[PDB]
């Protein structure tokens, strides 16, 4: 059960750096390539991540993808960047200038015929093919657009595996480009009918995470990436580690989606405390799920307390009871039952995995799919609604050529899907 | 003679590591397969021969499968400990899993497998001379184990026919909860587990939580305890064709004794000295105070109460030291008892049976070591209310086709919810109806 | 939005009358002795 | 006072459960300055016996490697719990091997005279083995006392290599151990020769003597055991083992209806005792008439009064600490010798 | 959920603002989420409980 | 079991670091928080559970906050020794004083900063299993402790209800005096003090510094004498919670026995063996002669005198080594005296306890070693006098409105101080009422 990885951008180059770090560190794989481990547990799922090559390296199953090589010449540079394989890099020769329309379909049209190439190869090695992970940031340019026209030829050529994106998306306060509406707008209209599950950070809210619950002093990039790294390795841990009770992506899927479009959600990752404060207090199942429901740990700028919880997944790493868990699980269910929608008789599932990550007793990751999510959505529409009816930047995009019809046909979309989710929010028995 | 054990899925391979590394400990075959060499002296014994098969070389191989669509947990059962004990082509493991879907295990994935556990369970049952029966283990809750549980169930029933099939199978608890998609699994189970399977027994979580923390003292179980308690239930219905006592049960006497119409074939099972090292020597354990035991809900292992119904047939099985005059003066002492009922139709409520071996005690365990115990396997309206609330749960669910889509999209027609729905209410109004008192007709 | 305090974060016991799921089979006795008669 | 920063000896132990046939770990506290014991237990952080005050106990009984009698139970200390302790009762727990060979039995006696109350050592394991060749040579017994019976002596005092050397020196026909790994190697041989012991089994003429824990804490047990092999009596036999109450009833149960102080005399049979075996070459002796002789009167003022040379008239203070319990019928020899040897 | 609006002139030393955590941060150093290390990984449930049982 | 505890403003937290020095050499924690390496044996006792909770490392840190609006205080103890034994988010601390205004405490600065405490003391006592209290350290002359002393009081007494608060308070001296504005705050503080706690400890400086003086050899004594002279006064009281003894007494036992009528919580303290080295070894120091000592007036640690009253109710507790015959002959003895008066109405004048643990000694302290010691708290209408002089001398400042433009200024009616004046009056009439004879009045 293979998973091949697609990082595109200056945000999804830089996480995958981070990532792909903290995967050869949890399986003692070195920067040169090597194999330096002290447990057979880690040896027999190195396949699920890594491929053999002769002579004992292995070498990580990723695609890299930018329209500018200043990104892959960093990545390059850095302590781990050896270890990718030199053909995997696909780089062009001018910027996306901001644009999606750039990206979309003058120099993503060039490109992406060899990235397909590179992903079709990647994909007919693996002897049996699990889903595409795909980090990218919405608010860029080639990011948005050549992502989604990736993802969009990867959907058509497999239709029966998992699509799972990774996404960052522009703050309402921390805006970094002045264009961002129509990206952000044109990629949630490409990704609602290509993606299978798509999760959504905030920079804000990584940084909300950093001073308020690490009280870190000057955190950068770096401390961001690896918080996302940190939940992203943890999703599959239950996939390439034995466990009391498995878990998989697709059954990720079926018990967290209730209809195909609602498939957004939202993410957090538990033992978060400050270098201070940890030898004041133990680790334990109840602290982990007390933190885990905190609106502080999450990672979006939406508030669950002015949502509903459809359904939600917890996956718990380390040596520890069901009981403990099941009994919480139902403890925070009936206290704050109004908070949970009435007609599903359970909304978490929970799962359990015997190996921790390196350091931590335990650990747990929280997926969650809330209604709140409608805010981000209805913010950038708004913003959109602005912009466009003044043709403020229009002309670039025009000189690309697109259509003005695609502008009014994304807004429509994404105007349906804020929705539906508020249709859902507002449901009732009757 | 000889039973073959079928276990499917996650559950049903974790409950049979601790049932056969019970059936080794118990028989005393080494992890090797092998025996030591001053246990081939004595009197020329074959009680064994029920779960094992010698070469002819002296080692033992187990008539069992272990089937699943995952490979990870059959990976660990070959990789563990007991690597040598099994045959390599009993451990049988897919590539993916059914992703909680009964439609994927039923229709799309468990068509390829079938084929080959129907050519293995072949291959055990031409090594046979008196097959009385097959025990399947599964849960109902996960899609591989429904939809392959119940597509093999149907195949064996059309090729081997009127030879038994025993289930014991692990329900929804009825407030602890482990994925959302339970209620659909179940009921689509149930519906095929309805025509194939002649006595099935119900198992909740919940109720050995709660037996684990009210009579042994762990504040923080784990399902290897959970499996340890089910390996010595299953470890004292089969003692009755292993070891000699006054009054044998062959497996054929649970279904002609349980079973009063062919649908109403769901049992309630309970065990009674679950007790702890350091309470077990202040206290004597007469055949008495377990025969009360057996009856107080509290020493179940299924979340029901029986006093909101009527008994139909109980069996008890006595295994230990135990004279029948005992086992006489309690079941008489027990119909004493006012909130103990039968139906009026069943005026002989009970079954007894005697066996002289005594329980066995393992290394790692958490039971006491004691000279006696006894086990119950009994039938009851009660069980009525275990259908409805999954019922009530899937009706809260489908009125708004909360997840159709994925069993639609991966190959079952909308109609078998309907179907399903009202082959468990025509169940439902069974139960109702055979509970309703015969008197005051003029 | 509160989890409690940490001495009733226990199971509790399970009550079949006061199941919420289980009222319509309650119901249904009560009318079916009356059906009976009839 | 009774307060808890005190000082206190700390170790673990071990004792064994004859109900449930389970070895139990605990903790045990000696608070010396009023004599008082605490026991908890390892496993589950649980009392077991609250501070109490036990007046026979005393700073020189809790050495490593001892076993004490506590409420009729044997309870064994093999540890060091804390760095204090391994401060305190170190300097005078050292531990040294000694060896004995067969010209030197019939002085026996003395050896252990001089071995304990003068040259200071306190000695709890002391058995007699016969080795075959091979595994003697194997363990290291020393070449010339090969082909017989050895007497090995775990002692316990300060500098104890030095002083074992200067008993050697002292009294010719000993062998103590030079290294640590001789005191091993020994401290192996009286193991096994615990698990299976010598002794003549089935001889309806022998006799089988144990010397009580108050005699020995007077450091009389060597002046006994030479005054009974004078008399014309050959040793064959030697055990330090300690004994609980289900044990001294079970060995007492015909004289119940007997002795006017029945209870009291079980209780003084508690603690470390010796165990001898005595048997006659020659078949004109009986061995039972001479030891009852020699042992005198049960009473120890009737035996002061018309046997003023006997063990009880020497050793004794009342009717339940007489010193010394013998066979009093003819066929009580078997019957003793297999209760105390038979594995 | 709000940032911080502060800027702070002065060091970790003058008792303003962040001390305790600049002090802390300063004495350790870099951010990883492990908190221990050079520790074996735990073995599985199956392998820690069932072993080879006593003769 | 457990007891949490609350320091606020100077004095509180002052007494507190007095206070936790103490309890921490009484059960051997070091500073780090950790048992010493040569002392870990592996098993240990729970005693410390009353004041410490352990991680699962073996770190202990104890269950109090220290509160303040000035952040020198609270910063001196981030800084100082114990910076580790404290978890740091205990330590609260505002950004400016209070001023000496009760009001501005209440109204302007303490509003702010009250729902962190809160919320601090919630995750305290969800970390409990058998709470049975709180302790509350604060002075009424100053302004945070007054106002917000009366404010956390108020809180805690609506969000806990049932709960025990008993607070130990240091009352203005009646000639030795700090600050100006020093009766205003006592009687708006007193005020609140009087609906909102079950006993109140009453403090004057002036009689520790006397006692000082005569008993002990010190010639100019200074703060950290009277704090670890307090702290050993708390450590006596919660002794009984702590260690086993012959007669235990619970904190639910000191309000049922210490106090008759609601509003009659007001109690006098004293401890008996504090002398010096050098008197130590020239006198005996038996039972009868320190329970002599601690109704004789040089002894209290309040400046009132009890001869001008009758008692209620004493509790006196003994510990160390103590036979209770011993305290039957003293108690009996003290009942004979002519110059000790009980009211009528009250003829089981006494409550005993008896616990073994010795008093302890600090390495720079100045107490002598002893091997027993009594400490007592007393009801006495004795106290009618203590509030009556404040009265008077709030009376004459407010004949004039000598400050009062501040406490308007700072939002607060005029009104308030007639009220409080009011029910202090109220509190006088009652320590007259209760006093009078029954019959008299027949
Ligand atoms: N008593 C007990 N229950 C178990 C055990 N393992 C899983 N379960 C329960 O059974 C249900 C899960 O069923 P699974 O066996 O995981 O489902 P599956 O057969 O693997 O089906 P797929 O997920 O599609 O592969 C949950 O209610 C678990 O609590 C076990 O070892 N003992
Ligand atoms: N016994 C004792 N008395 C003290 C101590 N500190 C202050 N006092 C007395 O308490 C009164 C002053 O109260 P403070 O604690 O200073 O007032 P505050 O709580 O700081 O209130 P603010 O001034 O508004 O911050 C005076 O009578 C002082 O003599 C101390 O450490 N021990
Ligand atoms: N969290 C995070 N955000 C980043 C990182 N690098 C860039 N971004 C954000 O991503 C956006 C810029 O998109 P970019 O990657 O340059 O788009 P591209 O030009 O299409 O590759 C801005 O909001 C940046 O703040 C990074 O390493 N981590
Ligand atoms: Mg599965
Ligand atoms: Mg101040």
């Amino acid at each position: 059960r293979e998973i091949v990885c697609v990082q595109a951008g200056q945000c999804g180059n830089q996480i995958g750096s981070k990532f792909w770090e903290v995967i050869s560190d949890e399986h003692g794989v070195d920067p040169t390539g090597t194999y330096q481990g002290d447990s057979d547990l880690q040896l027999e799922r190195i396949n699920v991540y890594f491929d053999e090559a002769t002579g004992g390296r292995y070498v990580p199953r990723s695609v890299l993808i930018d329209l500018e090589p200043g990104t892959m010449d960093s990545v390059r540079a850095g302590p781990y960047g050896q270890i990718f394989r030199p053909d995997n890099f696909i780089f062009g020769q001018s910027g996306a200038g901001n644009n999606w329309a750039k990206g979309h379909y003058t120099e993503g049209a060039e490109l992406i015929d060899s990235v397909l190439d590179v992903c079709c190869k990647e994909a007919e090695s693996c002897d049996c093919l699990q889903g595409f992970q795909i980090c990218h940031s919405l608010g860029g340019g080639t990011g948005s657009g050549m992502g989604t026209l990736l993802i969009s030829k990867l959907r058509e050529q497999y239709p029966d595996r998992i699509m799972m994106t990774f996404s960052i998306i522009p703050s309402p306060k921390v805006s970094d480009t002045v264009v961002e509406p129509y990206n952000t707008t044109l990629s949630v209209h490409q990704l609602v009918e290509n993606s299978d599950e798509s999760m959504c950070i905030d920079n804000e809210a990584l940084y909300d995470i950093c001073f308020r619950t690490l009280k870190l002093t000057t955190p950068t990039f770096g401390d961001l990436n690896h918080l996302v790294s940190a939940v992203v390795s943890g999703v599959t841990c239950c996939l390439r580690f034995p466990g009391q009770l498995n878990s998989d992506l697709r059954k990720l899927a079926v018990n967290l989606v209730p209809f195909p479009r609602l498939h957004f959600f939202m993410m957090g990752f538990a033992p978060l405390t400050s270098r201070g404060s940890q030898q004041y207090r133990g680790l334990s199942v109840p602290e982990l799920t007390q933190q885990m429901f905190d609106a502080k740990n999450m990672m979006q700028a939406a508030d669950p307390r002015h949502g509903r919880y459809l359904t939600a997944s917890a996956l718990f790493r380390g040596r520890m009871s069901t009981k403990e868990v099941d009994e919480q699980m139902l403890n925070v269910q009936n206290k704050n039952s109004s908070y949970f929608i009435e007609w599903i008789p359970n909304n978490i599932k929970s799962s359990v995995c015997d190996i921790p990550p390196k350091g931590l007793k335990m650990a747990v990751t929280f997926i969650g799919n809330n209604t709140c999510i409608q805010e981000m959505f209805r913010r950038v529409g708004e913003q959109f609604t602005l912009m466009f009816r003044r043709k403020a930047f229009l002309h670039w995009y025009t000189g690309e050529g697109m259509d003005e019809m695609e502008f009014t046909e994304a807004e429509s979309n994404m105007n349906d899907l804020v929705s539906e989710y508020q249709q859902y929010q507002d449901a009732t028995i009757e | 003679r000889e039973a073959i054990c079928i276990h499917i899925g996650q559950a049903g391979c974790q409950v049979g590591n601790a049932c056969w590394e019970l059936f080794c400990l118990e028989h005393g075959i080494q992890p090797d397969g092998a025996m030591p060499s001053d246990k081939t002296i004595g009197v020329e014994d074959d009680a064994f021969n029920t779960f094992f098969s010698e070469t002819g070389a002296g080692k033992h191989v187990p008539r069992a499968v272990f089937l699943d669509l995952e490979p990870t947990v059959v990976d660990e059962v070959r990789t563990g400990t007991y690597r040598q004990l099994f045959h390599p082509e009993q451990l049988i493991s897919g590539k993916e899993d059914a992703a909680n879907n009964y439609a994927r295990g039923h229709y799309t994935i468990g068509k390829e497998i079938v084929d080959l556990c129907l050519d293995r369970i072949r291959k055990l049952a031409d090594n046979c001379t008196g097959l009385q029966g097959f025990l399947v283990y599964h849960a109902v809750g996960g899609g591989t184990g429904s939809g392959l549980g119940a597509l093999l169930l149907e195949r064996l029933s059309v090729d081997y026919g009127k030879k038994s099939k025993l289930g014991y199978t692990v329900y929804p608890s009825p407030q602890v909860s482990t994925a959302v998609v339970e209620p659909y699994n179940s009921v689509l189970s149930t519906h095929s587990l309805l025509e194939h399977t002649d006595v099935a027994a119900m198992l909740d979580n919940e109720a050995i939580y709660d037996l684990t923390r009210r009579n042994l003292d762990i504040e923080r179980p784990t399902y290897t305890n959970l499996n340890r308690l089910i390996g010595q239930v299953v470890s004292s219905l089969t003692a009755s064709l292993r070891f000699d006592g006054a009054l044998n049960v062959d497996l054929t006497e649970f279904q002609t004794n349980l079973v009063p119409y062919p649908r109403i074939h769901f049992v309630l099972t309970s065990y009674a000295p679950v007790i702890s090292a350091e309470k077990a020597y202040h206290e004597q354990l007469s055949v008495s105070e377990i025969s009360n035991a057996v009856f107080e809900p509290a020493s179940m292992m299924t979340k029901c109460d029986p006093r909101h119904g009527k008994y139909m047939a109980c069996c008890l099985m006595y295994r230990g030291d135990v004279v029948p005059k005992d086992v006489n003066a309690a079941v008489a002492t027990i119909k004493t008892k006012r909130t103990i009922q039968f139906v009026d139709w069943s005026p002989t409520g009970f079954k007894c049976g005697i066996n002289y071996q005594p329980p066995t005690v393992v290394p790692g365990g958490d039971l006491a070591k004691v000279q006696r115990a006894v086990c119950m396997i009994a039938n009851s309206t009660a069980i009525a209310e275990v259908f409805a609330r999954i019922d009530h749960k899937f009706d809260l669910m489908y009125s708004k086709r909360a997840f159709v889509h994925w069993y639609v999209g991966e190959g079952m027609e909308e109609g078998e919810f309907s179907e399903a729905r009202e082959d468990l209410a025509a169940l439902e109004k069974d139960y109702e109806e055979v509970g309703a008192e015969s008197a005051d007709m003029d | 939005f509160t989890l409690g305090p940490l001495q009733d974060q226990s199971l509790p016991p399970y009550n079949d009358l006061e199941d919420p799921y289980l009222a319509p089979y309650w119901a249904r006795r009560e009318m079916l002795i009356r059906e009976t008669a009839e | 006072a009774r307060s808890l920063q005190d000082p206190r000896l700390s170790f673990y132990c071990e004792q064994y459960d004859h109900i449930a046939h389970r070895m139990n770990h605990y903790v045990l506290q000696f608070y010396f300055e009023d004599r008082t014991v605490e026991i908890r237990e390892v496993t589950k952080n649980r009392l077991h016996l609250k501070r109490a005050h036990f007046p026979h106990l005393n700073r020189d009984d809790f050495k490593v490697g001892s076993s004490l009698s506590l409420l009729g139970g044997v309870i064994k200390l093999t540890a060091y719990a804390d760095e204090v302790t391994r401060e305190l009762c170190g300097e005078r727990g050292e531990v040294t091997a000694v060896m004995f060979g067969e010209q030197l039995l019939p002085q026996l006696g003395r050896c252990l005279a001089v071995l304990t109350e003068e040259c200071g050592f306190v000695a709890l394991e002391m058995q007699m083995a016969w080795l075959p060749v091979e595994t003697a040579a194997a363990y290291g017994v020393p070449p010339d006392l090969v082909e017989g019976r050895i007497v090995v002596v775990k002692c316990a005092n300060t500098n104890a290599l030095q002083r074992g050397i200067d008993f050697m020196a002292r009294m010719p026909g000993a062998r103590a151990a030079e290294s640590v790994e001789e005191v091993g190697r020994w401290e192996q041989i009286v193991e096994k020769a615990k698990e299976q012991p010598v002794a003549i089994l089935g001889d309806p003429n022998s006799t089988v003597v144990i010397i009580k824990p108050h005699a020995l804490q007077k450091l009389a047990g060597g002046v006994i055991v030479q005054q009974l092999i004078d008399a014309g009596l050959e040793i064959s036999g030697i055990s330090l083992t300690n004994m609980t109450s289900q044990q001294a009833n079970e060995l007492l149960k015909p004289y119940k209806g007997v002795l006017p102080d029945f209870p009291d005399t079980m209780r003084s049979l508690m603690g470390t005792v010796w165990v001898l075996q005595f048997v006659s070459l020659d078949e004109g002796v009986d061995v039972v008439s001479v030891a009852r002789e020699v042992c005198g009167p049960f009473d120890p003022v009737i035996a002061k009064e018309l046997r003023p040379t006997s063990i009880r008239a020497r050793f004794g203070v009342d009717r339940a600490h007489n010193a010394v319990h013998c066979c009093d019928l003819h066929e009580e020899g078997p019957l003793y010798s297999n209760f105390f040897f038979r594995p | 959920r709000v940032l911080p609006c502060f800027d702070n002139h002065y060091n970790s030393g003058v008792l303003v603002d962040n001390w305790f955590d600049a002090r802390i941060n300063e004495a350790h150093g870099k951010f990883t989420i492990a908190v221990d290390g050079q520790s074996p990984l735990p073995s599985s449930v199956y392998k820690a409980d069932y072993s080879t049982p006593c003769v």
